[PDB]
This record gives C-alpha cells, structure tokens and sequence, in this order.
C-alpha cells in the first residue's frame, strides 16, 4: 500500500501482488483469467522463453528461482494486475529484465501478451 | 550384502574373461579414467566402439555410466511420455536388464551364449565363493541363475557413490561451499531461461533432490547420420536408426527418431557428442541448436566442416515445440554454457578439463 | 471463508512440500453447465473487446474470448459451442474492415470456424443480444444488418460459409423459431414472421398490431427459444408476452411489472438488459428503480420477480448496488446475475431470497451483457 | 450527481455532460479531444448521418433540434464520457435511437466511434418529447 | 481562471445570439511548435493503444493517433513529422502479426506513409524511446530487434521503403548521430558505435568500458540529439554523460544527483521516464524519491534539477502527485512535463518554480511516455 | 416609391406587350394560380415552356417565382463553393439581371432588341406615367434606360411579400400557431437526419430566419437527359447540358453538370421535376435518390418508365459524398418526406394539393 516500502512476500494468497513468487512479475497473474498458479488459461499459448528471479518464500525460509513464463496470443487480461520487481535488471541483462514481452517460442507465433505464471525450477 | 553384491560386481566390471577372446571387460569400453566412455580410436574416431574381435564397431557413441543409477526404469508416464530405461533407444527396462546384453553381444564381448558365460563364472575359485555367499550354492551351474546373478551384480555396483559422486563444482555450489565467475553463473542463467532446461532438468517444476541435467525423456533433435561411424558399423547406406521405436514393444510411429536424453554430468570430458559421436566438440554441440533459431547463414553451417549439418536421419517427429524458442545464443552466450556445462564435471575429472 | 487464491495457495505450498511435479500446459475449461455464465464487455465502443467465461457457482473467471468493434456473443443452449460475430480494421479502427463469425470449443476456447462476412454487412449498434441468433438445431446463425436497409444474413456454421442477405421490412431483432424461421418486430407494432429456403425471397407475414405508438418497447427484451417465450417490457413496465412455441405468435393477456400507485411514484424499469425470464419457474425479473422518465439507461437497484402466468408479485429485492443488466440461470435453485457497468462486477445472488452469494469483478472497461445456456 | 434524477441542463460549460445541447448525445464529447462543440478533432471523418433531440436551453427557453453527427474512424477517445436519453426511443424509431454507431456516409467508409458534435439545426418540439 | 469548456460554451451561446453560421468539419491542429506534448500510453500491454497530441501552453487535447501493440513513437525535431514503429494481428491479438512504420502529417494527423516492416521484427517491449530512434536529418528511422538476436532495421522514410536489418553485438537502445551512424549500449558496460550503408558489414567500433557490472544504467536515459549528449542514470542516481556532438564517444565526469545523506536514507531514482534534459539550459532533471533498492519501477513525487556541467543541485520539486515520467520543452522558461499512469493524467509545471500551471485528464488507461520536438 | 416600383412591376409582369407577337407575359409562364410555373402542355408535356412564337420551346424547366428573392447574388464562397445568383445554371448574377432575359431570348418573349421593348413601353400611357415618376423624364426614349429600369420594376415586384409569404403549414407550425400530423412530423425528422438537409437547408447550422429549404449551391446529382424534352428544344441529339460551367466567365471543369439546389417551397404544386422537367411525381424526384444508396434491384429502375434511370447526362462532378449516404429511403420513409414536403405549400395553394 506504501509503493515504495520494501515488498514483503507473503505465501497465504496467490492473486495478490504480494505472493511470494510473484516478486518479478509484471502483468497480470493467470490464476485470474482461467489459469492456475502455474498453467496458462484456454485459448492462450505457454512461451518457451522465461525470465528468471529469485523470490524468497516466507514459508519455508527459502529463495527459490522463478523462471516466469508468459501466455500469449490474448490480449491483455486486464484482471489482477501486478508489477514487482525484486532482483530485476535493465534490458541490457535480459535474463532478469521483465518489461520484454517473454513470449518466444509461443505456439502459432502468439507474441501479444495476456498474463504469466510463476513457477520453481530450482532453489537459489 | 549390499557392499558385497556391489564389491562382486566391481571384480566383474574389470574381467575381461567376460569377453570371447578374453581382450574386452566393461572398463574397456566405459573407462573410469574417461568418465565412464572410450578413449580408444577406431576407424571412425572416437564415435564409436570397437568390439572384443577387435574389427567389429557399433553404430552408437558409448556414453558415461556415470549417473546413469538415477534414471527410472522404463514406463509411459500419464502425458503418454516414455521416460527411463537404458541404452539410448531406452530397449532396456533398467541396469540389470542392460548388464547382460554386451555379454553376449556379437559386436561387443562376443560371448556364444549364458552357458559360456557361467563357464568363464566358475573357472574362477573367487566367483565360486562371491556368488555361492550371495546366491546360494549351485548358482554358477545353472546358466540362467548365472547370468541373471552377474547382471544383478553388475547393476548394484553401478549404483554406488563411486558412479554418482555428486561433488562437481555446480554440487558445491548448490550446497553454498563456494561461488561460480560470473561467466559459470551467466551459463546458469542461460540455460534456465533458454530451451534447454525443457529437456536437460529432472523436473518440470519444483526442486530435484540429485538432479542429473535429464528429463529421461525421447526426443528426435534432428541430428545428421555419422558417416564414417555408420560406414564402419557396417549396417550400410540404407539403414535408419528409428532411436525408440526399435525397442520391441514400441510400435507408434511418432517415436521413430527419438533418443533418450543424456545427462549433461561430465559432458565436458565425454565427447564425441550425441547417439552416433557425430561431433568432437563441446561447443558445436551448443551451436546445433542455432540452426532451428537463428536466420543467420553459419548458423546452418557445421564449424567443425565447413558444410551444412546436414539432412536429419529420422525427418519427422521433431520436438519442435521446445527447439523452435525464439532466440539464438550469441557467441557470448555460447561461452556462457560452455563455462556453465564444465560445473558438471566430476571433481576427480576435472584435471580432463584442460584437454 | 477460505478464497479460491488462498485455497490455491495452500495447494501450491503441499505440491512444493510434497515434491509433486506437474508440467505447466495450457489449462482446459472445466465442461459448459447450468452455472456457466459469459459476461460480454462492449467497453463503451472501443475497438476491441473482450468476454469473460464465468463459473458462477464457484464465482470464478474460467477463461476470456477476445472480439473486436461491437461483437454480438451468441451461446448454444445445449453447451456444444459458443460463437460471435466481430469487426477488425487492418490498422486499429481505421483502413480495411472485415467482418467475420468465429465459432469456439466451449472447453478449449479455441476457434473452431472463421468465416468472412462478405461487404462488411453487421450492424455495429450497443450491444443488443437478439440483433444476432442462433436458430434452435444451432446450424444457422443469423445476424441483423441495418445499412443500406433493414436485412438479415444468413451463415451456415455446418458448411462454415457465409449464404445470403434476406431483405426484410423496416423491421428490428431476430428471434429464431424453427431451422428456416424467424420473428422480428416491426416499426408499425406487429411481428413479422421470417419463413427463408436455401433460395428466394423469404416468405413474410405479419400479425396484428401488438401495441400503440405511444408504447416504447426496450431494446433487450427476453427471449427463451426453449420455450419459445418472448417476454417484452415497455419502459413503464408493461410486459409483453408472445407464445412462439406453435410456430406462430400468439399474444398472453399483458402484466404490469409495477403497480399503478408504484408507476404514480415514479417506478419504472431502466438499465441495459433489464428482463430476465426463467423457463422452467415461468418466472419473469425487471430491474426497476424510481427515476425520471428519459432516465431509461441507468442503472437500478431493486428486481422485482413475478409469475408469468398471473402476474402475481412473487418478489421485490434490494439488490445493494447500481445495477444494469440481469440474467438467470436456468436450472433449479437458479441464480440471479446482477452485472454493475459502473463497477466492472458480476453480482451472483440467490433467485430465491435475493441474497448476495459472491461477485466476481474486474471484467473489462464497461461489462454489459450476460449470457447463460439453457441446458435443460 | 444522482443518475436517476431528472436531468437537469445548464448553458456554462460544453465539457461536462450536464450540457444542455448534449440532451442526448452517447459516447465521447469532442471537443475533448482536439474538436470543439461542432467540429471533429483532427484525423477523423465526419459522418453525414444523424440522430436528434429536442433540448432545452435553459438560458433563452427555447428548445432546438440538435441533429448530433459522429466522427469517426478513429478508436473511442476515453475523454469526457456522457449517456443522456431525453426523448430517446428504442432501435425501432432510429431517428431518435443513440445506441446506433451513426457514421453512415463518414469519408473512407470509417465505421469506428471516436465522439459525437452537438450542432444545433433548427427549433423545435416532438409529440413524444416536448418541454 | 475561466476553463477551456466554459470559455466553449460562453462562445457557443454568443454565436447562438448572433446568428452565426460555421460549417462542422475536420479541424487542423495547431501549427507544431516548443509548447506542444505527446503522450503515449502503451495500455498496460493491451493490444491497441492511443498518443495523445497536447498544447502545453493550453493544457489541451488538440489530437490522437491510435496505434497496434506497444507502439514506437518518435517526432521530428523541425515539427515536420511524426512517426511511430507499429504492430497489428489479424484477431485482435492473434493470428498473422503485421509491424509497420507509418509517418503522420503533424496538423491533420492523416498517414503521409505506411511502412511495411518485413518478417515481423519490432522488439515488443514496454515502452523505450530509444529503441527506436529518427536520424538528424529525419530521412531514416531506426528500429531494434531482439529475437532472434540484437538487430538494427533501418527504414527509409523519405524513399518510404524498409531498407535492411543490421547485425549488431550484445547490445541495446539506438541513438543516431549522423545519418549512417549511431551509438547502442554493450552488455559489457561499452558503447559500440555503428556506421552502416546500404549492405555490407557495418563498421562497428566498441568504446572504453565506462561502467562496472554492477551499476545498472536505467532503460530510459535521455539523448539530446541536437546537442549529442546522452544522460544516462543508475539505479543509485549516479549519473553517467556522454558528449557524442563530435561523432567519437567522449566521456564527460559523472555526477551524482543525490547528496550521500540522501542515499543513505533511502532516496533513489524511480519511474519510467526517470530522467530529462534541457538542452539550452545545460540542466539535467531526476524523478526521485525514498524507496526501498528494488522499487525502482514506482513512482516518485520529487524532481531534482541539477547544472549538468558541475553537477550542483539547482532546485527540488515537491510534485504534489505520483510521477512516472519527466520530460521538459526546449525552448525559454520551459515547462516540466510530469506524467502520472496512475492517475491517467499529465501535470503541467513551470520548470523554474516547479509550481503545477494546469493538467490533463484521461489520458487512456496507463500512459507512460512523454516526447517533445526540440525546434529551437 | 418601393412601392411604387413594385406596383410598376406588377404591371409589366403581366404584359403580353413584351413579347414580340404580344402573345405572353412573364405570367404565361409564371402562372401566379399555379404558385407561378407553367401549366401548360407542349410537345414534352410540362417539362418545358413554350414561346411567344408558338413553337419553340426551352430545354429547362420553368421555375417557380415563389422566394426566389432570398437568393443572394452570385459569388464564390471562402470554401470555394459558387452560391446563388438565378437560372438552373446560376448564369445571371441576381433578379435584376435575370429579368431582361426571357424578353430578348427567341425562344421565349422573343423580342429583337432593347430598342423594340422601348418602343412599346412607350406605346403605353400609363408606363409613361409610371416610369417617368420612378426615373425621371424621357426614360422610355433611351432603349437601355428604359430596358434597365423595367428590369428593375420587375425585380422588386418580385421581392415582395405575394412571391414570399412564409404562410405555408410548415411555417405555422414553426411558429407554434399548430401541430405537425404523426406522418409529418415523421417527415421532417427523416428529412433532417437524412442526406436531404445536406443540400435543402439554408445553413449548415442555427436557426435560419426564413428557411426556404435550398443553400444556394450548385451540384451534380447525375440525372439522365430528358429525352422527349431534349428533342423539343430543338437543341439536337449531341447538346449537353453543362449546367454552371456554362455561365459565362466560369471556366473550373469541376462545375460541369451542377445545377442549382431549388427551393423546396410549393415542391408540391410544381411538378414535373428537375432542371429538365424528367420526372412528373414527387416521389419519383424522391425515389431518385435511393439509386445512390439501396441495393435493392428496384432501386435502378425508374417507377415512371418501368426501366433503367438512365446514365447521367454528365458523368464527372456528381456529388457523391452527400449522395451515398449508406441509408436507403423504404417506402414509409418516403411516404413520410411527400407528407413533410406538403407541409412547404403555401397557404393560397393549399386547394391545388387535391
Ligand atoms: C564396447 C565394445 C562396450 C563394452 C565392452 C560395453 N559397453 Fe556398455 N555401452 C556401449 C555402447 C556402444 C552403448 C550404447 C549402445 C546403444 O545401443 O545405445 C553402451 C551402453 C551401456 C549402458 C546404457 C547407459 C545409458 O543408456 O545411459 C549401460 C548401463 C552399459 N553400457 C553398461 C555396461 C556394462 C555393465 C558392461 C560390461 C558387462 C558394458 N556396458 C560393456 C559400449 C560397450
Ligand atoms: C529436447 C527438445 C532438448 C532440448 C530443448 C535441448 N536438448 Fe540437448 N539433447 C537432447 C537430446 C535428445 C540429446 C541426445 C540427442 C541424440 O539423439 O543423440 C541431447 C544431447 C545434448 C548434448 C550432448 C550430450 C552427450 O552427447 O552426452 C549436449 C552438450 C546438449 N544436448 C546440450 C543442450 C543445451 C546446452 C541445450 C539448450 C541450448 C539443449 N541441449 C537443448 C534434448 C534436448
Ligand atoms: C416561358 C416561355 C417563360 C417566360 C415568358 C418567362 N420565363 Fe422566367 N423562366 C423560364 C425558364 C425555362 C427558366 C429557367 C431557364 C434556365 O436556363 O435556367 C426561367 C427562369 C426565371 C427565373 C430564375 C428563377 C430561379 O433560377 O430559381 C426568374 C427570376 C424568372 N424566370 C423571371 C421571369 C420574368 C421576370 C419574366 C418576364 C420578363 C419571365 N421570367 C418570363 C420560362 C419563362
Ligand atoms: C445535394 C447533393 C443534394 C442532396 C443530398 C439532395 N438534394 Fe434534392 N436537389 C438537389 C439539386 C442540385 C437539385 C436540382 C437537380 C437538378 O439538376 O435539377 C435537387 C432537386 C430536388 C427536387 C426537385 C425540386 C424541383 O424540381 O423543384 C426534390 C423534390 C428534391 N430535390 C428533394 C430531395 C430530398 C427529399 C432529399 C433527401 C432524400 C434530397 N433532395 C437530397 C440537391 C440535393
Ligand atoms: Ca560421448
Ligand atoms: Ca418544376
Ligand atoms: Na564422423
Ligand atoms: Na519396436
Ligand atoms: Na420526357
Ligand atoms: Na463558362
């Protein structure tokens, strides 16, 4: 509610901008339009591509890496937006840059972007 | 029992009284120097094997035992994915079903049959007492009994710390004992973000305990045949290697040209690269990928030729989907996983680095 | 009391704890039902537009279609299929236009038709739901056109092709009735009876004049094609109510949604879809409020809920919010859909007490129309 | 600001949707985005068709028809929304009917609502809708 | 103190009174000159997007051009033109992707060009200036691709012609200097100075190094054309100067525009368009404020103004809103340009004072970026 | 004295002395009981006027007399639009400058020169009386003052509130003094949102003071020849009618074929239609413009003929951005303008309306 106070993550509720792993997410969470935490709604096309943050999970005292993927080819869902960005770098440093539309390797060349998920590929 | 299975099949890896003209044991062709593969040149280089007649070549690159106790034994998962198993067309359900099949094969050990193989058994006073302790009396004089205790033994030694030691600099790291350069850690970067962790991790999500740089999955990347590997193979112009459907029991047609993935563990000192050895260096390995990326002309172009990559073997069943991401690796990030692979090197083959 | 994203998270922290794997896919929606309920967002004439696929038992957004200049939604009662006829323009709203009927897998949302309209024929009005129809086998859709002249196109969804424009009389709506037939309502204050073949002029007759002149009747009236009921409120609440189900219109003794001293009060109906109709209660809802007379449009806060048949009052309820259109469910224990333009929210009540249940916001820029199958 | 109340014009400020010209008008007031009360801003196409009312000017009492016209071809503006319905009939009397895109006869076939003009066109009452 | 829409309306009613005739037509912006703004609002990622045309002087809307999906925007700095790097779909948001360049008369706001760019190659990204950039002499426009790897595609506006793609090193932004020649950003903390013709290898010389791996320079410094100074914040309000007037790289002494107190209490850039220039005053302004070191994205509700030559703090602006983005006009006693995506809305400022003279409403949905022409 | 003039006018209007044979006034074909157009039948019924010599006969149609002084003089406007001035092709700049025409013009009064009109206005005592009293002595001596100021009489007999009542329906409404019928009033709003105040309206818009339904322009609504007129005039097979670009001093290409917007006051007693008489009912002038909008197969065909419209006379310069409007008139749309246009009947006409 403060924007610019240190964001503290929290691991009780997945469509808020202060989950845990969605410490690098800019857009909106698929949770919120027909995904899941980490699935893509109907409709949409999973990139092959992400963009990669350590988020610390309050549960467990952990960092895990995220590697956020995008659904594409809808336009923007427009529900449970978020824009956090712990860790993230300028373009310059793509891997942890998340304002590039992340949507490469789309099926059916699908490049518009929708909404992201967050899912762990490893600890940090 | 446990010790003493494996320690049996430690005793049996080295024998070369396991092959017909007693010249080949299994460290023959998987030797621990070499992590686990073949240092010995054959008419086709380092691509391929050759057997106990000293003439005979496989087809196939001999890979690392190394890590290989960690894949799951054959199945078909719910996604219908054909994960597990051994050899690199997965037609062995698991290392015990594997461990008999050089034995008795005519391009490697060239053993007549199991009967040979329990006579070689019980010529030796030491396999009478090592065997008779673990599996009864009479073992030795029963060629199946013989043959399927030899695999079993073989098998547990395979899964000792010795094959999986898991202390390479990336091990090290994950455990916070030291830092990779930054240009380990952009490697890292590079290969979780890029395509190659759909295939190369253990899980789709999550966190593996002993993670071995494999999802045992099949896939077809599209690779060329080795000409001078399959020349001296001697299977001839004509054949095809269909990877997964030659097991026996695959019928679908959708497997034909897909290989299980290899564990990217010591990658570094186990080249030549892929099923049929048909590139000697690490880089070139990385650089195939470019060619379903990049627009650029080299990227259609092999470095270590000078010539296309060349026609796939198998042209249909691509995994196109993870192949075709997007972007290319620039030259920089091509350091970066090369810098990134070499973390996975055994901490005892690292003085192979160099070389 | 536990969220859908608490529920959630709680799922998510077991799957991490546990070490279950599970590949990240493109999720499918859960199969087309009763509660399934699509919310269409106009968003006050822009370009491009979106509707939301809600489960309304859950309160729970299940998946989105996107659509260009006033899209008109259509949904098959049975749950086979959804479509929609859009409008593109080859740069944002300026160059070539295309017109064109998409028709979508009501699981995975993909398009399962693109047919092209040809000569840019659709209506591009606010969006009225029975300015676009399915006929009842769902292998027609038939969409009004209003430029040069009153017309209805006919689309074949089996063949996937556009047939032929059908001139009609000055006359507005679609309500299908049968594979080759429709009703529209005229400006002079009957029905036209549409009878179309595969070729020629259609064959058109009308009924009698239904109403004065001087009676308005809404531009969204309800239409139940199960039924074949047409339910048609005036702007004071005067309901019309046309039996379709023989084939040919036969005209209900009129209801008064309000009563004399309400409408002496100024009660009126107002909103955009202000009438729903249940078939199986033979149920009938207005959203009504005291407003001035040319304060059609707004929203109201009170649905009063009558018996068709009758027109006994079954139920006045304060619905707690601003709100413009309304739908129901049409199984059993049906809910009330209450959408709020101004708030962006779908309202889920109980049809029964009124009660709130759950809602489910953020749908878009200026949500106005709902949509539900009839699947009994 | 109760929307349900009877509307209430005034003659001192064309942007605010309590313009007395604007009696009917649904969309975008133009002059909000680079038009003025009877002129298109910039970039658009001015229909040729056209819906009416009766308003009220409550500075001089007398009503004239204001025979609004859209601009078009351009995406909505997203400035200065309003929806007034005085004397607004349903689609089947179109004359008087403001759901209806009326860019009919715009240059270049633009078919896409950006803001409507309120010009006036003469005096006068209709049988439904008269002061 | 009399509004816009009242001085509107006392004119109407005079007319009225008079008699007066005019004929409703398409009005011509005012003539290009210091005091008009652009503001763009890529939408937070929606699939169409809007610019709004401003007089400064006035706080008014004197025109809009739509764009596709996160739009390029660029405007010459004679007045003669603007242009923007474009994307479109064939359904809204899927199918064939169309990229185009499309040039605008800047009073009558019709296309004088339309583009087309081959093999679909924009960068899609949230919005850069300098990502895609004219040359001086405005005859050709610069674009940057990242996929599949770094490229620079170079359109001939005046021919109306797309003309080749570059390949370029690990490197990012584009900022021309001549009109075969512009600068980009390394990964390696360079910059690579690149001179190109119709085909060939271009000429690609890297400077010095000038930064550490661990100073982040921010993805909107501010680039003068006319001057050839590029002004280029880190995260820690560090700013680094580049003098690239005699067409080499000379690096000119940094500056930091925060005190040491400051940052040890948390004071730090942040926003979008953090940082503007004014090329005639030689000051340099910076939208900071107390935030924690990964906020650096939020907005901020100080400017700090500072001599670019010495480095000394001329003044701070309390805002009185949450700014995303600064710019300022390039003529005498400019104004300071203060966007806010929050409120939708651009603050008008005396850049001297820092007092707010005016503001403008509604601009879209989340606006983000602010360009002037510098015509002096 | 204005007065004066006008009563002057008054007589003259009415004088077969004018005509070379002393065969017709301005008033035989500006009949005053038929709202002052031309009653009678010739070789193309009443598409066109016969002359004082009995045989010849015009191309264009006789127009009504009624409020045609409301249209100013002619110029070009600052959008480069020519506007008003009198014939169907705008060529005299105004009513003085018109009236002299029809009296030298062989096919009509015929008279040979202004010398020969002179002579009989001096034949006459009471124009002796009369126009020395408005122009001073010896007048009628001198051929062009004398041609000159008849011309003059007539323009302000013309000016006058008997050419321009605003008695009609539609005026008495505007004035509150009654209501339209539910038919008219339907009418007048299709009138106004549809392409017809386009181009009959005063102004573009406020409130005109007294409307009379035309804005002076000059258009090209790409009617066909009127064939049996066409062979009347005598004017062959090959004439084209160029419209304003015949005005002389006129030379834009883009006028070729436009003609002057009437008024559409007393539309209803002044059939047949048209600068050339083509079409005899009000509908039919109506139905015309469906041809640009419908597509419907009778929207091409004209109701009079069963057949084809027939190409414009001059195929460039129509006006098709007010023509193709994208809106058809259906049949009650059009049954609605015949009963507005009604309403523009003056009150001393309203008997001829049956
Ligand atoms: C060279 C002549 C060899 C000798 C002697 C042995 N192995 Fe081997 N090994 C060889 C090849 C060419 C291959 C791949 C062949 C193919 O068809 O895929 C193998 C493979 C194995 C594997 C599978 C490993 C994996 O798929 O990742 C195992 C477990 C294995 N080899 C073990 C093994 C043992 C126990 C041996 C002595 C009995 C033995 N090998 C001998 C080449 C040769
Ligand atoms: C699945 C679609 C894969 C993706 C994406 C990548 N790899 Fe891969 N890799 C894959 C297979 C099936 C194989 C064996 C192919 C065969 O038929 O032989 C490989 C092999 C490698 C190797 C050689 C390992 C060895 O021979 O022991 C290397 C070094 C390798 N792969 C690296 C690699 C990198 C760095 C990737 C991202 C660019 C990558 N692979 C993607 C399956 C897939
Ligand atoms: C029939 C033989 C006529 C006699 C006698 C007069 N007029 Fe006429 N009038 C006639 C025609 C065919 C036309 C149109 C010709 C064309 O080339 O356009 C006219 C036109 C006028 C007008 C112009 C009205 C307008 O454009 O709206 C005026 C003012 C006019 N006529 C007056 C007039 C006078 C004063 C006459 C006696 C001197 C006179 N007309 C005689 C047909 C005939
Ligand atoms: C400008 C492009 C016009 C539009 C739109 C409409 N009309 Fe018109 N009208 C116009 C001209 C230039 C003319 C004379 C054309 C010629 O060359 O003769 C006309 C004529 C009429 C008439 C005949 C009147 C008479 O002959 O005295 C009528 C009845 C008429 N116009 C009516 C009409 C209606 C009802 C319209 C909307 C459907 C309409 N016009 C459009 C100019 C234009
Ligand atoms: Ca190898
Ligand atoms: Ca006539
Ligand atoms: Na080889
Ligand atoms: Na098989
Ligand atoms: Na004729
Ligand atoms: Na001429």
């Amino acid at each position: 509610t403060d924007p610019r106070a240190k964001w503290v993550p929290q691991d009780n509720d997945i469509q808020a901008c202060d989950y845990w792993r969605h410490c690098s997410i800019d857009g909106n969470i698929c949770d919120c339009s027909g995904g899941s935490l980490t699935n893509c709604p109907p409709g949409t096309k999973l990139a092959t591509a992400s963009w990669v943050a350590s988020c610390y999970n309050p549960t467990d005292g952990q960092s895990y890496l995220i590697a956020y993927r995008d659904c594409c080819g809808y336009n923007v869902s427009g529900r449970c937006p978020c824009l956090n960005t712990e860790g993230e770098l300028p373009v310059y440093r793509p891997e942890f840059a998340n304002d590039i539309i992340w949507c490469f390797g789309a099926e059916d060349d699908a490049m518009t972007y929708h909404c992201t998920i967050s899912p762990i590929v490893g600890k940090a | 029992a446990d010790d003493a299975l494996a320690a049996l099949g430690a005793q049996l890896f080295v024998d070369p009284a396991l092959s017909r003209n007693a010249t080949q044991s299994c460290a023959t062709c998987h030797d621990p120097a070499r992590a686990f593969t073949d240092p010995r040149e054959g008419k086709a280089g380092l691509a391929v094997s050759v057997g106990d007649d000293g003439q005979s070549h496989g087809d196939r690159n001999t890979p690392t035992l190394g890590y290989a106790a960690l894949v799951p034994a054959f199945h078909r998962d719910a996604n219908g994915k054909y994960k597990g198993g051994q050899f690199w067309d997965g037609r062995a359900d698991d290392l015990k079903q594997q461990a008999g099949q050089p034995m008795l094969n005519p391009v490697e050990m060239a053993m007549p049959d199991r009967a040979a193989v329990a006579a070689r058994l019980r010529d030796d006073p030491a396999y009478r007492t090592g065997f008779e302790a673990l599996f009864g009396k009479g073992v030795l004089d029963d060629p199946e009994r013989a043959f399927d205790a030899a695999a079993e033994a073989l098998a547990a030694y395979q899964a000792t710390g010795e094959f999986s030691p898991f202390d390479s600099k990336y091990d090290r790291v994950m455990r916070g004992e030291e830092k990779f350069t930054p240009l380990e850690e952009f490697g890292y970067t590079v290969f979780i973000t890029e395509n190659c962790r759909l295939c190369h991790m253990q899980r789709k999500q999550g966190v593996a305990e002993r993670e071995t740089f494999t999802n045992f999955e099949y896939h077809n990347i599209g690779l060329p045949v080795n000409e001078t590997a399959r020349e001296a193979s001697g299977l001839g112009a004509d054949h095809v290697d269909h990877g997964l459907l030659a097991r026996p029991g695959i019928e679908d047609p959708a497997q034909s040209g897909r290989f299980k993935v290899p564990s990217l563990r010591n990658v570094a000192v186990t080249g030549p690269y892929m099923h049929n050895g048909v590139f000697t260096d690490l880089r070139t390995a990385i650089l195939f990928y470019n060619k379903y990326t990049s627009r650029r002309p080299e990227a259609k172009i092999n470095p270590e030729t000078g010539a296309p990559w060349g026609e796939p073997e198998v042209a249909r069943n691509l995994s196109l989907a993870e192949l075709q991401s997007g972007l290319m690796l620039d030259d920089g990030r091509v350091d970066a996983l090369v810098a990134f692979l070499e973390t996975l090197t055994d901490r005892r083959y690292e003085p192979l680095l160099e070389e | 009391q536990e969220t859908q994203g608490q529920a959630a998270a709680r799922a998510a922290a077991a799957d991490l704890a546990a070490g279950q794997d599970d590949e990240p896919r493109i999720l499918e929606a859960p199969a087309p039902d009763a509660r399934r309920v699509y919310v269409n967002d106009p968003a006050h004439f822009a370009a491009v537009t979106q509707q939301f696929v809600i489960d309304g038992e859950a309160g729970r957004v299940i998946g989105m279609i996107d659509g260009g200049f006033l899209p008109n939604p259509v949904v098959a009662d049975d749950g086979s299929f959804i479509a929609h006829a859009s409008t593109v323009f080859s740069r944002i709203a300026r160059g070539e236009r295309t017109d064109y009927v998409e028709v979508f897998d009501p699981v995975t949302l993909l398009p399962t038709a693109d047919i092209e309209l040809p000569d840019a024929p659709r209506f591009l009005v606010g969006t009225y739901p029975w300015m676009t129809s399915l006929t009842p086998d769902g292998k027609t859709l038939l969409f009004y056109q209003f430029s040069p002249a009153p017309a209805v196109g006919v689309v074949d969804l089996e063949g996937k092709a556009f047939k032929r424009m059908l001139d009609v009389p000055d006359c507005y709506h679609i309500f299908p009735t049968a594979p080759d037939t429709f009703f529209m309502h005229c400006r002079d204050g009957s029905l036209a009876k549409v009878a179309f073949g595969t070729e020629g002029t259609p064959e058109i007759t009308h009924t009698e004049v239904f109403h004065p002149e001087d009676e308005f009747l809404i531009n969204h009236p309800a239409y139940s094609q199960k039924a074949g009921r047409l339910v048609w409120p005036t702007y004071t609440g005067k309901i019309h109510q046309i039996d379709l189900s023989s084939g040919d219109a036969k005209f209900l003794p009129a209801v008064e949604a309000l009563t004399e001293a309400e409408r002496a009060d100024g009660w009126r109906p107002g909103g955009w879809q202000q009438v729903a109709y249940h078939r199986a209660l033979d149920r009938i809802y207005l959203l009504v409020d005291q407003r001035d007379e040319w304060r059609h449009k707004t929203a109201s806060r009170f649905v009063v809920v009558l018996d068709a048949k009758t027109g006994e009052r079954l139920a006045k309820f304060e619905m707690g919010h601003e709100i413009d259109s309304i739908n129901v469910s049409q199984d059993e224990k049906p809910l009330l859909y209450a959408l709020s333009t101004g708030d962006k929210t779908l309202y889920i009540h109980d049809a029964e007490s009124g009660e709130e249940l759950r809602s489910v916001n953020q749908l878009g820029h200026g949500p106005q129309v709902i949509t539900t199958a009839d699947m009994g």
